[PDB]
């Protein structure tokens, strides 16, 4: 079982948004609302690294 | 507690053969190689860490060269992949999707490539992105 989070600006500034399902985030890339992606993480584990979300298939987490 | 190594064609064959549930790392080069000396503490370091789903070896090509022309190992360091005997190509954004060919010394990255390779393998991608463009 897999979480993320993302922000919209990769910075240590933006607000992140709560934990969310692959398939969650797979819904919201396929309905348009990344349209130039977002700076995504799995929340475990805490290490992070943020990955810009249009290289990153939600898919492969389902 | 060093990684392990493949001495001949013929132990490569049955390593890249044997694993039905783990990606096959492979790092093509030689010890030596200040490159591969790179390459070979990040995957040291990791080796552990993602030993559930991938199994790491390093292969010395001149001791085995079986594979130079099949794989076009010109470069001093060549990390590929395997999963269940098949060569799983990454789109890392370099425009050869065959291989890592450059030491990168981001641990985690790293980890998070074989991940990605292991998941989309297990899926049947032949071809997976890698989740940093490395231009």
């Amino acid at each position: 079982d897999v979480m993320w989070e993302y922000k919209w600006e990769n910075t240590g500034d933006a607000e992140l948004y709560g934990p969310f399902t692959s398939a969650q985030m797979q819904t919201w890339v396929s309905e348009g609302y990344f349209p130039d992606g977002v700076y995504c993480r799995k929340l475990d584990p805490p290490g992070g690294q943020f990955y810009n979300s249009k290289r990153i298939d939600f898919d492969l987490y389902t | 507690y060093m990684l392990p190594h493949l001495h001949n064609g013929w132990q490569v064959d049955q390593a890249i053969l044997s694993e039905e549930d783990r990606v096959v790392v492979i790092r093509f080069g030689h010890d030596w190689d200040p490159t591969c000396m790179k390459m070979d503490e990040v995957l040291y370091s990791i080796a552990e860490k993602v030993k559930n789903f991938a199994v790491i070896y390093l292969v010395d090509i001149t001791e085995v060269p079986d594979f130079n022309k099949m794989y076009e190992l010109y470069d001093p360091c060549t990390v590929m992949f395997f999963f269940r005997n098949k060569h799983i190509m990454i789109d890392l954004g370099t425009g050869n999707n065959n291989k890592i060919n450059w030491a990168m010394e981001d641990k985690q990255e790293m980890v998070d490539i074989i991940e990605t390779v292991y998941r989309g393998a297990r899926k049947g991608r032949g071809l997976v992105v890698s989740p940093k463009d490395y231009s």
